[PDB]
């Protein structure tokens, strides 16, 4: 079932960003109002939040950064994909950029699981912890 | 002569199972046909002589050509470096086509796969260079020894190969 992101949720999320000036408190905060979020909530999550542009900023050079590393890690194989079976995910797949919801919850669901969703979820936690180091 | 014949000579565990040739369609796709010929007649000093065909996938493809890792992330084309997809013009049309299996968009190596239906999805992803002229149904018999994932349960290798005339 793909059960979104709820507004309340969201709202949430925007009050603690609003109420800190990125503290440590976001962290938990954020990890516990992700559970079991897709890349693309994931996402939804991070791009409701406004006016942060430095902090931001720092928080996306660390997904890149470690979606590269996942590249780099991962090698392709090649060949043509087979009706039905799945790409190998990217790190921009893994961050929700080159992939698809649909693609998403296919890797998340299946078994044996590459949980995407936790992965970039490890990702966006590094980052927040830069970004709380910084700005204390 | 514009488009050679190549020919690989297929073996199940060692035992000859039997003969498959090829059109390389050198009048549209000249530089992906000539590195598949020179990998068949081993005139660069590697290429296929030897190989196994590591993914087999009835119904859908025969791919091979890893002729360093044998599993899917080897490879390596005559131009020593990955070579550009060289152009889509040609489509996967049915049983027997050629094409080249590749990592993304002009990660052109030494690995390939022979489609055992018709496979149209593919067009525009991978570059069709040629065709099979005799022994489909030697592709068909190695269909046997594939799966859903593509492992297979016997090596399947080209025990010998090169070009015809």
């Amino acid at each position: 079932v793909h059960q979104a992101i709820s507004p309340r949720t969201l709202n949430a999320w925007v009050k603690v960003v609003e109420e800190k000036a990125f503290s440590p408190e976001v962290i938990p905060m954020f990890s516990a109002l992700s559970e079991g979020a897709t890349p693309q909530d994931l996402n939804t999550m991070l791009n409701t939040v406004g006016g942060h542009q430095a902090a931001m900023q720092m928080l996306k050079e660390t997904i890149n950064e470690e979606a590269a590393e996942w590249d780099r890690l991962h090698p392709v194989h090649a060949g043509p994909i087979a009706p039905g079976q799945m790409r190998e995910p990217r790190g921009s797949d893994i961050a929700g950029t080159t992939s698809t919801l649909q693609e998403q919850i296919g890797w998340m669901t299946h078994n044996p699981p590459i949980p995407v969703g936790e992965i970039y979820k490890r990702w966006i936690i590094l980052g927040l912890n830069k970004i709380v180091r910084m700005y204390s | 002569m514009v488009n050679p014949t190549v020919f690989f000579d297929i073996a199940v565990d060692g035992e000859p199972l039997g003969r498959v040739s090829f059109e390389l369609f050198a009048d549209k796709v000249p530089k992906t046909a000539e590195n598949f010929r020179a990998l068949s007649t081993g005139e660069k000093g590697f290429g296929y002589k030897g190989s196994c065909f590591h993914r087999i996938i009835p119904g859908f493809m025969c791919q091979g050509g890893d002729f360093t890792r044998h599993n899917g992330t080897g490879g390596k084309s005559i131009y020593g470096e990955k070579f550009e997809d060289e152009n889509f013009i040609l489509k996967h049309t049915g049983p027997g086509i050629l094409s080249m299996a590749n990592a993304g968009p002009n990660t052109n190596g030494s690995q390939f796969f022979i489609c055992t239906a018709k496979t149209e999805w593919l067009d525009g992803k991978h570059v069709v260079f040629g065709k099979v002229k005799e022994g489909m149904n030697i592709v068909e018999a190695m269909e046997r020894f594939g799966s859903r994932n593509g492992k297979t349960s016997k090596k399947i290798t080209i025990a010998d190969c090169g070009q015809l005339e």
